[PDB]
């Protein structure tokens, strides 16, 4: 298996509304457990999952003068980057940021991540070999040079090594019951007559944990690659997930097409059909 | 890839106002301004995070600072005081990352200006003891009276600054109280020094009043200066 | 540049009269995070409705995840309304209850 | 725990 | 206080391996540089190291980590004269809320020259002038030998001061005395060889 501790952060800047909105949003895999809200009405880091409720007072205020810290450099930032664009001071630009860990079953690191995006498009990336950076712009490879002088990469490698997967261990442990559990999907099949003679055959599968699901409309083998329309996996309140796919069939020969979901919630896959 | 600073020496008369300025061309968006006492440690007087973005550091008390531009800071002093008498050093940084410091102010805040005096300087020839017995000649630069210590020395040979061979002492020392002395010396082989068309040259430095300063026109103005001292060989 | 919002409205479990339910809406793919959503019951605009705050994919483009406590009758509609830069116009959709 | 900028500015 | 670094003065001679102590009392710091600074000098990064490390090497220095015992020091191998400096060690807590270096008070190195036949002597030198030429040069000692100071009025001697003649590749002590007493010669001043 593989399990994920990431970090997402934006600052949105916001001119005549005062200082850029600050956000940051920690999650373990698909999960949010942590989130800072500059906005919020006392800005700190707060618990968003049961199993991170645990740690202690020392924890919360190293986490919040991190982001407090992080707030300042990305105010900055947002300057900078009005200077190297050659942009307003009076409209709003975003400044998105994630770092995290890919780890496999032993401990390994598949991947580290430590990438910035500005405006909602790529701007500077740490490379897969954690030592070099991939700039996106001209402006990117000030950047770039910035911190290649500065030996940036060496700190943001030695988290994403160390601290980030020794971390993310720790937090997998605590919210074990939670993190890794498996709810199977239930499923069902609709049926809808197009003003065309055809028929519409929807396979719904819902309340299912976690998220990775293989939904697929069969015949008489293993084919129907491009006729069979999916929508993504959308999210719950409860932390479970639904999704569905169709197929168009041929009034009367409903009956041959069926319906198979593969989920790690099952102890078989299940078979479906109207 | 510097920091660079200026002026590096200066002299104020206390109550005045002092300004001592900076530049980076990094594009560093944090820089700082150090006092460093003699023999001690780094005190970090200002950081600056960006422009008009400015924090005290341990000791702000009788400073202040300038950040218009990112690529300048500025360090202000409204009324010197003779306790503000110190080397200052500019610096930046991205982050925690390298602090590239420039090459320092010597700052020396006075209470009376016509006390500022340049050295006199007296080259001492080799003694033959030393050159007979030991094949080498060592030659000694003494420039004494001068006041304060801004003052930097160097041995030149044949129109040429040489490095090897040569020991200054680090820090000057005070005679009486508006006196302070600094000694250097030069060593080479006894063969070079028989050479009649060696020549060598202390020369002494000496930083003192700008040219704002009023001065009494009874006597020579203490400005910045270079005082030599010649010899040839045998 | 501009990311036009995808929406989806579906509830959490098949639509039963009579019988409570949750109501989603879920937009997502879109840039600037600014965004406003409303639900909707028969065309008014529904008070409590829970809502989650600004938090962005992989992909960089943001989401926004919207839900409320609703009971289904064979008359009552419900609609998903989310104005946003990139459309010229409200975009408003409804939920299909026999999908 | 989560990362830091540590002032790196861009 | 928080970055405490030992001793206040260090002296080693040539060749040897100098060790630069220092120890920190936050257990939040993750960054730990090493300045050297040279007399008339600023401060210029030397070498650093992340806590997540015990060792880091580059040419002659290698800083040693002990995060537990909240310890490290700098190892300065085959050790030159040349090394002669101020050594600071600093430290910050990399994700903290500023951009604060933290500061040891620093180390002073002294680098002593390997003295091979020591053959200490005072010489007078004389200038082109009448009055006072009781210019003394005590040369060629050894460097464990402190230099005598002086009380006597007008009189003064200077600290020990280390000259490197790279050509003929050799090292030297030495040590300059005067005075405005005529009075006294050069052998009532010092009081060693000859």
């Amino acid at each position: 298996m593989s399990h994920s501790l990431r970090y997402f952060v934006t600052a949105v800047s916001r001119p005549g509304f005062g200082e850029p909105r600050y956000m940051e949003v920690g999650y373990v895999d698909n999960t949010e457990f942590v989130r800072f809200d500059s906005d919020a009405e006392n800005p700190r880091y707060e618990p968003r999952a049961r199993w991170i409720e645990q740690e202690g007072p020392e924890y919360w205020e190293r986490e919040t003068r991190r982001a407090k810290g992080n707030e300042q450099s990305f105010r900055v930032d947002l300057r900078t980057a009005l200077r190297y664009y050659n942009q307003s001071a009076g409209g709003s630009h975003t400044l998105q940021w994630m770092a995290g860990c890919d780890v496999e079953s032993d401990g390994r690191l598949l991947r580290g991540y430590w990438q910035f995006a500005y405006d909602g498009c790529d701007y500077i990336a740490l490379n897969e070999d954690l030592k070099t950076w991939t700039a996106a712009d001209m402006a990117a490879q000030i950047t770039r040079r910035k911190w290649e002088q500065a030996g940036a990469a060496e700190r943001d490698r030695a988290y994403l090594e160390g601290e980030c997967v020794e971390w993310l261990r720790r937090y997998l442990k605590n919210g074990n019951a939670t993190l890794l559990r498996t709810d199977p999907p239930k499923a069902h099949v609709t049926h809808h007559r197009r003003p065309e003679g055809d028929v519409t055959l929807r396979c719904w599968a819902l309340g299912f944990y976690p998220a990775d699901i293989t939904l697929t409309w069969q015949l008489n083998g293993e084919e129907l690659t491009q006729e069979m329309e999916l929508v993504e996996t959308r999210p719950a309140g409860d932390g479970t997930f639904q999704k569905w796919a169709s197929v168009v069939v041929p009034l009367g020969k409903e009956q041959k097409y069926t319906c198979h979901v593969e989920h790690e919630g099952l102890p078989e896959p299940l078979t479906l059909r109207w | 890839m510097k920091v660079t600073q200026m002026p590096r020496y200066l002299i104020k008369r206390m109550g005045e106002n002092v300004l001592l300025e900076c530049g980076q061309d990094m594009s560093h968006e944090t820089m700082y301004w150090y006092r460093q006492d003699p023999g001690l440690g780094l005190q970090l007087i200002y950081i600056s995070y960006d422009v008009d973005s400015n924090s005290e550091g341990d000791i702000p008390k009788g400073y202040r600072v300038s950040r218009k531009k990112r690529e300048h800071f500025s360090l202000i002093l409204d009324s010197a005081k003779t306790n503000q008498t110190s080397v200052y050093f500019c610096a930046s940084s991205l982050g925690h990352t390298e602090v590239f410091f420039g090459k320092g102010t010597r700052l020396t805040v006075v209470e009376d200006l016509r006390n500022v005096t340049p050295p006199k300087v007296s080259l001492f020839e080799p003694s033959k003891a030393e050159i007979a017995n030991k094949q080498k000649a060592t030659l000694v630069c003494l420039a004494r009276g001068f006041f304060p210590d801004h003052v930097e020395l160097s041995w030149w040979v044949n129109g040429k600054e040489v490095h090897s061979g040569v020991c200054t002492d680090p820090q000057a020392y005070k005679e009486s109280n508006y006196s302070y002395a600094l000694s250097s010396r030069l060593r080479v082989s006894a063969t070079f020094w028989h050479n009649p068309r060696n020549h060598f040259r202390c020369q002494v430095q000496f930083h003192g009043l700008s040219e704002e300063d009023k001065w009494p026109e009874g006597s020579p103005k203490p400005v910045t200066q270079n005082i030599s001292a010649e010899a040839w060989g045998r | 540049i501009q990311k036009t919002p995808q929406i989806q409205v579906y509830s959490r479990h098949p639509p039963e009269n009579g019988k409570p339910n949750i109501l989603n809406c879920y937009v997502t793919q879109f840039h600037p995070p600014h965004i406003e959503i409303q639900m909707l019951k028969n065309g008014k605009k529904i008070p409590k409705v829970e809502m989650s705050d600004m938090s962005f994919s992989k992909d960089w483009s943001f989401y926004i995840l919207a839900h409320t406590e609703f009971t289904p009758t064979e008359t009552d509609t419900y609609a998903c309304r989310v104005k946003h830069a990139s459309m010229a116009e409200p975009k408003t959709v409804y939920w299909d209850r026999d999908m | 725990r989560g990362p830091g900028r540590a002032f790196v500015t861009i | 206080q928080q970055v405490r670094q030992s001793p206040q003065s260090l002296t080693v001679w040539e060749g040897e391996t100098a060790i630069l102590n220092c120890s920190y009392e936050n257990s939040a710091f993750d960054y730990f540089p090493w300045y050297q600074q040279f007399p008339g000098e600023g401060p210029a990064l030397l070498i650093s190291i992340l806590s997540v490390s015990n060792k880091k090497e580059d040419g002659r220095f290698t800083i040693f980590f002990n995060k537990r015992e909240k310890k490290l020091s700098l190892h300065i191998a085959d050790s030159q004269p040349g090394d002669s400096a101020t050594y600071f060690c600093a430290a910050s807590a990399s994700f903290g809320d500023n951009s604060k270096l933290i500061w040891g008070l620093g180390t002073s190195l002294v680098v002593n020259p390997n003295i091979q036949n020591p053959e200490p002597a005072v010489y007078q030198l004389k200038d082109p002038r009448s009055q006072d030429s009781t210019l003394c040069l005590f040369t060629d000692f050894d460097s464990q030998i402190n230099v005598p100071k002086t009380m006597e009025s007008g009189t003064f001697i200077t600290d020990k001061c280390v000259l490197d003649m790279k050509a003929m590749d050799s090292k030297s002590n030495g040590a300059i005395a005067w005075s405005n007493q005529t009075s006294f010669t050069c052998q009532d001043i010092f009081k060693e060889t000859n």
